[PDB]
């Protein structure tokens, strides 16, 4: 995602939320890292998943200094040479390393 | 018949004061009447509970939350937590109060107030009541100052007998 559907989707998310992207990603930054860096310290996150079709709806709330905070991640099936070069040359990579 | 007046900088003019009074009759949960002032003119408003349950739910937030929240801007009992700022167009006759935190704003609340045609009367009920609640609470402290000096000249006496009993 680039910063020309942020606004629209968090305009269309949060009706009263007048934000610039910049702001708004770096609170969604603030409010992953924690909880990614370290399991569920914080717990202030919440999280939900839906599958329907191929796609993918994460849905994410938190509480912005006490007002809500919703985000809704849209994710497609990651075409072949992303999951390839993120996951299957690693692995051989760690495996190799290992044997030596 | 609980009222509450308050100061706010209009961010339209940021060195006048614009004055607020708000009053509800039971709690600010069934509704509440609104004035705004400047000296001149009045503008008047009123808020049913069918509006703060309208915008309770558009919202999508609990409504407690939203009375406490509403509650910290217009009465005004905010504390460090973070700032407001209210919004309202002379010629529109429409008032809005949002809370301001890292350059992220959230349109709390919106109201459509009106002009009254008399000033007048709604500024001199205000200093009204307001020497009302003056007087009252001078009467209040100086009636307690005699409790006080009657408290301590006791506790002076009975303070005294205790020595002496303890004495003998």
């Amino acid at each position: 995602v680039d910063t020309s559907v942020v606004s629209q989707r968090a305009k269309e998310l949060n009706k009263r939320l007048t934000a610039p992207p910049a702001a708004f990603l770096c609170h969604l930054d603030n409010l992953l890292r924690p909880l990614l860096k370290d399991a569920a310290h914080p717990s202030e996150a919440t999280f939900s998943c839906d599958c329907v079709a191929d796609a993918l709806i994460l849905r994410v709330r938190s509480e912005l200094s006490g007002l809500p905070f919703y985000w809704n991640f849209h994710c497609m099936l990651a075409s072949p040479s992303l999951v390839s070069q993120h996951l299957i040359r690693p692995l051989m990579g760690m495996s190799l390393a290992l044997q030596c | 018949m609980e009222r509450k007046i308050s100061r706010i900088h209009l961010v339209s003019e940021p060195s006048i004061t614009h004055f607020l009074q708000v009053s509800w009759e039971k709690t600010l949960e069934s509704g509440f009447v609104i004035t705004l002032t400047d000296g001149h003119s009045a503008w008047t408003g009123t808020v049913s509970e069918s509006e703060i349950s309208q915008e309770a739910d558009d919202m999508a937030m609990e409504k407690g939350k939203y009375v406490g929240e509403l509650r910290k801007a217009l009465l005004s009992g905010a504390g460090p937590a973070d700032v407001y700022t209210f919004n309202f167009s002379k010629e529109s006759c429409y008032f809005f109060f949002e809370k301001n935190l890292k350059d992220v704003s959230f349109r709390l609340g919106s109201f459509n107030l009106e002009k009254v045609e008399n000033p007048a009367e709604v500024i001199r009920e205000l200093i009204c009541y307001c020497l009302d609640t003056i007087a009252e609470n001078q009467a209040k402290n100086e009636h307690l100052q005699k409790e006080n000096e009657r408290l301590l000249r006791d506790w002076n006496d009975v303070q005294g007998r205790f020595e002496k009993c303890v004495s003998a």
